């Protein structure tokens, strides 16, 4: 019983640690995708309008 | 006349002017000649893509920008460039414009096909579907080629693609009695040189007596201008084209790299007054791959089987050049940095690599079940592996704990050594037969050889040799 | 001694001068802005001619239009009047060359920035001498030595092979470059440390270390001040390449160290941008690929027909945050002969050098390293790759198999062999010693963290007791039974010596 | 005296000036413009050329606020590059972007002046000795030793205590060694510029009366300044520093902060110069301008110009080119990771990238070298375990890895140097530590002498004996 | 209303006017602080001014940089936030404390405009949506503030 209670608190902290980690990583992904494709767009538009 | 001036030269882009009497058509070979830094009679060949009004035209040069100076003569040949093709044009290595760069005797230049030509319509395409076995384990199991198809080496950052081409050429050039041709298109020159040395070694070039060489090498340098590199593929393709219609034999193409060609086209298109595109490339990428992968088609007149290396930059797929190259391929082999990191070679993730010629009825409905079972347990392992990396295999439940070790053996078993890669491995490779392959996998996926250690499957050609190495490993576990 | 003899040489230089009929192309300078000179007129100017100004800050004509010519300022021309008669020099960026360079810090305009005095030089080496020919050249069949252990162990460098050092900053890239330079002390290897676009204090530090190690008797450092104009900062690797061509073309095989190449791409980018030649992706001009292609393809191995020397190249490129998907470390990995990494993790975690062979690779293989190390441990590269994966796999270490326990402790001790101290360039025979010590499982039973002490004890013991081993094998390059016997013999002896104690 | 004439175009900050067709001015030289104003037509409009642009026209950069002037103003070519007062005239005087004393003191004597920029010093005129001096901040003195006469890079984003770390460093070395101590402010918060100026006045290193006894030359350039002014103040301050290293022949302390604002001014002026952009936004010439501002810093044969430069890493982006040039261009990278300040350590310095080429056995002693090693191996291992310990919790490690995490966080909180100037910000009057600390705190941590006192028991205390006394106090309070 | 002079243009206003508005607020605040009194200016919100100036720049076709914002924006904000200080009794020791409101996005303090105005101010003041939906009103996070 204590074994599968320690496993339960292991998972009950691991799920929430995974949730805050995916929150941070999702924000990191959104910022990274935003930054990459904005740099892409402004770069290609610089190359296109530089004529 | 047709003699014009070169008004602007910026990189390998050359703005040629002309009197209003003549302004030539596109794709035509132009040759400024007779000048160099040494007063030499050095010529430069340059073809035209965009003609920018006032009887003037911006061209791309297939040799270096040095030498020629603005306000210089230029002699257009009144025609698109023509490549010397023929059985006399086997053996020797030659230029994009066709000049034999083997520095011994030039081939007889009498039959020159134009480098830009029509693509064969599908009424001429041999719709005959066929199967090809090439002796490399994971390929002839899971990505079986079409003897007639188009074959893709989606490679990563210099991992196993060129050595794969060397191995595969070594295994099948002797096999295919028809003509064969390597196109070195922006290939690294010392490894094209090593390939040429291996053709001299294995006698497929037959260095002492040529034109019996069923292989024919044409190469274009990395260090050559992108004006050269954006047509060297067309040169090799036209040699194969001549052999596919005039000779109409079984013809084998091994160009490397097609993405070199793409990058050269992008490279000049930025210069020759054109907009960019999505990341990487020119806006003409799709039509470039259209010209290529519509001209490399096994015809009802004559078969062809073109393999080609595709280096993706950043080792991905969302990249636009492989986003159209997959769409123009039919036998796709996608390599992986991960499987190269674990040494497994060829580092193809079998998940990504597929083929149209993996239909059950056309591979054998038991061979297909072999392929499905391996792809199933393999993909499930590639799913499971991060959960492993956080919760332990010994925790990860048994009905999948068997399959993770099973497919973990599977991939390393289908890592098999090559007769050239022995310089990188230590043991000379093996030419594996597909019956031996499906046999060993019918052991592993079933779970007959679950008793073996996993590293007994490491880098082993045949499953009986894997049992032999397994007995050796057990013996050394005693000793 | 001055003004007392030189008058006759003054007469010699004056009388007998040219008074030439030299018709020249001459340009009225129109638009100088920020290191470039868009010049009016100047029609018959070869792209790549140096163009002499009023000043003397000469300039290369890169681009050229129907009206203007894109000309850079090699040497920043801080005062150039509009309309100045800026004529070309006619010749194309030629470079004077001699063996008397061997030690002088030299600038990209072939100029001694050593303080040692000017160099007499005869030939005029072109700046864009092409690659050596395809048929003309042989495969890289001959070893060239690292001095660092793990590179020659798993991922060999060869004379003519152009391995690419790569990695983040501050991880010992320049350090391992200088180490594999001053490894070359008796191998008849010219080194050309082309320093590009970094601290002159740093290049002074490395020439200080070279003056310490004596290696500046034969090496040629092309410095590049970070204040040097970006035209010069991208030009200098071409100068180093042609200078190494000058020695490879005789017979003399050589080595080159670009340091770095990423600043070369950046400086060249700046020049192309001010030239208004439009950028490709990642704001770079597209043909940094072409630039580095022309650079590295001028580095190869000669064959017997033309001199059988070599120009093995080490272009370091800098990649931020451990990326590979940066644009220049995406071009140069395709155009190099395989690449080696210095992960910040592996450096700061003690593996110094930090070449994680999971991502590191040398793509010509054993044929460019010695047959002794071949016959010993060709397989050890893939063995250590499996050990790296399985040690990542042995995170789940609850009930390891006994065989995988042996394998993990084995590759553990192997990785501990691949530790080496700062600037201790081991004899290649000593690398054979430690590589056989690893591959023959003597160290398997031994203490796992005292393997460095076991190795220094063992190498001292063999270098004293049986120095005939290293000379017979260095004369045969082959791991024979005599090598085996001497090895296992001193292995028993020094294993006893370090067991007690 | 030189070519008078007319500005033909003004475009905000940048300006395009036509001239007599005969003689155009130099490139990189200066020239004032008279212009106009409300009251009087002052020579406040100093200007500086950038690009001779055809039709006897030069495109030039401004130095001050440039409204009110118009096309056709009476431009005055001063011909020379921008001169600037040097000498004892500098000492103590808080003068401005062109050298005029804006400290509400006397106009300093122009008997000794110097142009704004010059060539790079020579390959030989570099020094040879890998000079090292400590500061008193223990994380630096452990794992990022400071090449004195070389370059000392301060990285980090905003709100991470970088200017405050500079205030602490100058708070030490103002009355510590070194001769003239030239602070320059490139784009500084001007209230903080006058703040540390008042800290110099109170601390007395600068002089109220007889100001020519200062060994301090605080030539700030405020953040408010136009982009030409921000683009030039770095060259002013380094002109002072090289003047002292060549004329005082002195080891000059060269606090500058933060040169990212300088190169951003360069980017901003290029965007109106019409030079095409570069990586993500900046000028195409960021490489060469950073090369100028670096290569004209050197430790000479006699003047070890120790430069303490900050770089505002924008939005904590290390792969940005404005870092990526500088920490190629400097010796002691010190990146200040923001997340450590989120945790609450002050200063907030990682060990992994904060590094030096001074960290060599043959410079710091092999003992101190391996000291820094045995720190760094452990903390890098802690990060490699951190990114998988935060997910799935603490005790899934080995006993060994658990102890190693404990000891790594021991070193981490142990490097929480309480700052002597930060008392007015936090409350704790900071402490000074040295080389006996540098060996011994490491030694007790790594040996396991201190191995039961909690993570607070070495928190915000420099001295390890002070950590022991703090441990005694917190164990007493229970 | 005697303590304030409310400056209000809204999102209907052209981005130029929204760009000039806080400059005008700072100007009249300079007149009032300059006339011997303490004053307090509430930029609200300055990120909207960044967006407006970015639009004005793009319609001016000036090539934007970091995060598609122009490189000017740091000097831009330095203008209207370095005009806000406390003078000394040399000129009447008025003070111009300022609260430039910057509404960040998802807590991305490492986004260009927020890290920019942090690089010019006298420190952060936090406000997490999590502490706001955690009932703690106001929601200032004192560990980072
Ligand atoms: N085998 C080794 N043992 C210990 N330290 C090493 C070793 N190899 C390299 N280093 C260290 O790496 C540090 C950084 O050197 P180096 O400048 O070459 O790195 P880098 O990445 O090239 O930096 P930069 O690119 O800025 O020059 C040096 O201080 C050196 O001591
Ligand atoms: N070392 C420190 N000691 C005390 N408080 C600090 C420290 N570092 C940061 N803080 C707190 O954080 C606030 C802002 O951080 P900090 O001052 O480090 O940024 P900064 O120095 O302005 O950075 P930069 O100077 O690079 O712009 C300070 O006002 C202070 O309240
Ligand atoms: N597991 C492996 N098996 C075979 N070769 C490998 C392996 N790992 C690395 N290599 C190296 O990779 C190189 C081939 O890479 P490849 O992609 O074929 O060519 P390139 O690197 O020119 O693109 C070989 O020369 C070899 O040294």
């Amino acid at each position: 019983a204590s074994e599968l209670a320690a496993r339960m608190t292991a998972m009950s902290n691991a799920t929430d640690n995974a949730n805050e980690l995916k929150k941070t990583l999702s924000i990191n992904y959104n910022r990274a995708r935003q930054a990459k494709i904005t740099g892409e767009i402004l770069e290609i538009v610089a190359g296109a309008n530089a004529c | 006349k047709n003699l014009g001036r070169i008004a602007q030269i910026i990189g390998p882009v050359l703005d040629v002017a002309f009197p209003p009497g003549k302004m030539p058509n596109i794709y035509n070979a132009l040759i400024v000649k007779g000048r160099d830094t040494a007063g030499q009679p050095m010529n430069v060949t340059c073809e035209v893509q965009q003609l920018l009004g006032n009887n003037r035209v911006r061209a791309v040069a297939m040799s270096a920008t040095d030498g020629l100076t603005r306000g210089m003569e230029v002699i257009d040949t009144g025609a698109p460039l023509s490549v010397p093709v023929g059985g006399a044009t086997l053996g020797r290595i030659f230029n994009v414009l066709g000049e034999p760069v083997d520095n011994l005797g030039p081939v007889d230049t009498r039959t020159t096909s134009p480098i830009h030509r029509s693509a064969p319509a599908f009424t001429q395409l041999d719709t005959k579907l066929s199967i090809f076995e090439t002796g490399i384990k994971v390929v002839d199991l899971l990505a079986p080629y079409r003897r007639g198809g188009k074959i893709g080496l989606f490679g990563g950052a210099g991992v196993g693609k060129t050595v794969l081409i060397m191995e595969l050429i070594n295994n099948i050039a002797k096999a295919h009695g028809g003509v064969s041709v390597f196109g070195g298109v922006g290939e690294r020159t010392r490894e094209g040189n090593d390939l040429y040395m291996e053709m001299k070694e294995s006698g497929v070039i037959n260095e002492q007596n040529i034109a019996e060489s069923k292989v024919a090498l044409v190469y274009g340098q990395m260090n050559e201008p992108p004006g050269a590199r954006m047509r060297v593929g067309l040169t090799a393709l036209t040699m194969a084209e001549y052999f596919r219609d005039v000779n109409e034999q079984d013809v084998l193409l091994f160009i490397d790299n097609i993405f070199r060609f793409v990058q050269a086209g992008s490279e000049v298109s930025a210069l020759l007054g054109r907009m960019p595109s999505a990341v990487g490339y020119q806006p003409t990428l799709s039509t470039e791959m259209g010209s290529l992968q519509e001209r490399i088609t096994s015809t009802k007149e004559g078969s062809i089987t073109s393999i080609q290396a595709v280096y993706v930059p950043a080792d991905d797929l969302t990249d636009p050049a492989p986003a159209t190259t997959f769409a123009h391929l039919d036998a796709t082999t996608v390599l992986s940095r991960g499987l190269a990191a674990k040494g497994i070679y060829p580092a193809v993730d079998p998940l990504d690599s597929t083929s149209t010629m993996l239909q059950p009825r056309i591979v054998g409905e038991e061979h297909y079940e072999i392929a499905q079972r391996v792809k199933e347990t393999l993909q499930r392992y590639k799913e499971l592996q991060d959960i492993i990396a956080i919760l332990g295999l010994d925790e990860l439940s048994e009905e999948d704990r068997l399959t993770v070790a099973r497919a973990r053996k599977i991939e390393r078993f289908l890592s098999q050594p090559f007769f050239v890669a022995e310089v990188f491995t230590g043991s000379p490779g093996k030419y594996v037969g597909l019956a031996e392959t499906i046999r060993g996998f019918q052991l592993i996926l079933s779970g007959e050889l679950d008793s073996l250690p996993e590293q007994a499957f490491y880098l082993v050609g045949n499953i009986d040799e894997a049992t032999a190495k397994a007995m050796n490993l057990e013996m050394e576990s005693k000793l | 001694i001055r003004a007392d003899e030189i008058s006759k040489i003054i007469r010699e230089r004056i009388e007998g001068y040219n008074r030439e009929v030299k018709v020249v192309n001459t340009g009225t300078v129109l638009q100088v802005g920020d290191g470039i000179a868009r010049i009016h007129g100047l029609d018959e100017v070869m792209a790549g001619e140096l163009v002499e100004f009023e000043e003397g800050t000469i300039g290369i004509a890169l681009n050229l239009e129907s009206n203007n010519v894109g000309v850079v300022l090699m040497g920043d021309g801080l005062m150039i009047q509009e309309g100045s008669s800026v004529k070309a020099t006619g010749r194309i960026a030629q470079i004077p060359v001699s063996e008397a360079y061997l030690g002088r810090v030299i600038n990209a305009l072939a100029k001694p920035i050593d303080g040692r005095g000017e160099i007499t030089a005869s030939e005029s080496r072109l700046i864009e001498s092409p690659a050596p020919g395809i048929m003309s050249r042989r495969s890289v069949y001959e070893p060239l030595q690292t001095g660092l252990i793990a590179i020659d162990a798993m991922i060999p460098v060869g004379r003519g092979q152009r391995e690419l050092i790569i990695g983040d900053r501050q991880t010992g890239k320049t350090a391992v470059a200088t180490d594999t330079i001053l490894n070359q002390q008796g191998q008849n290897v010219i080194c050309v440390y082309v320093a590009i676009g970094q601290k002159a204090s740093s290049v002074a530090q490395v020439v200080t270390n070279f003056q310490e190690r004596g290696a500046m008797e034969y090496t040629i450092v092309v410095a590049e001040t970070a204040d040097s104009p970006a035209t010069l900062q991208y030009l200098a690797p071409y100068t180093g390449a042609a200078l190494a061509e000058y020695f490879m073309y005789r017979e003399r095989h050589t080595l080159i160290i670009y340091d770095d190449l990423s600043k070369q791409a950046q400086a060249y980018r700046q020049m192309s941008l001010l030239l208004r030649r439009p950028p490709g992706r990642e704001a770079y001009p597209g043909d940094v690929f072409y630039l580095h292609s022309r650079l590295l393809e001028r580095a190869a191995k000669l064959s017997s027909l033309l001199g059988e020397g070599s120009m093995t190249a080490l272009p370091i490129v800098e990649t931020q945050a451990g990326d590979v998907s940066a644009y220049i470390p995406t071009n140069v990995i395709s155009i190099t002969d395989g690449q080696i990494f210095l992960s910040a993790d592996l450096f700061n975690a003690g593996i110094r050098p930090a070449i994680n062979v999971g991502i590191s690779v040398s793509r010509v293989g054993s044929a460019a390293q010695i047959k002794a190390m071949k016959k010993v441990a060709g397989k050890l590269k893939l063995e250590l790759a499996q050990f790296a994966e399985l040690e990542a796999f042995a995170q789940f270490a609850s009930d390891l198999d006994k065989a995988t326990q042996n394998q993990l402790a084995r590759g553990q001790r192997l990785r501990e062999l691949l530790k080496q101290p700062q600037s201790a360039p081991l004899t290649v025979e000593e690398q054979v010693m430690t590589i056989y010590t690893g591959t023959n499982g003597y160290l398997d039973s031994l203490e796992l963290d005292q393997v460095r002490k076991y190795l220094v004890e063992l190498r001292t013991y063999v270098k004293t007791n049986k120095p005939e081993f290293q000379e017979i094998i260095s004369s045969t390059k082959t791991f024979t039974e005599e090598a085996e016997a001497l090895l296992k013999e001193a292995i028993q002896e020094q294993m006893e010596r370090f067991l007690l104690q």
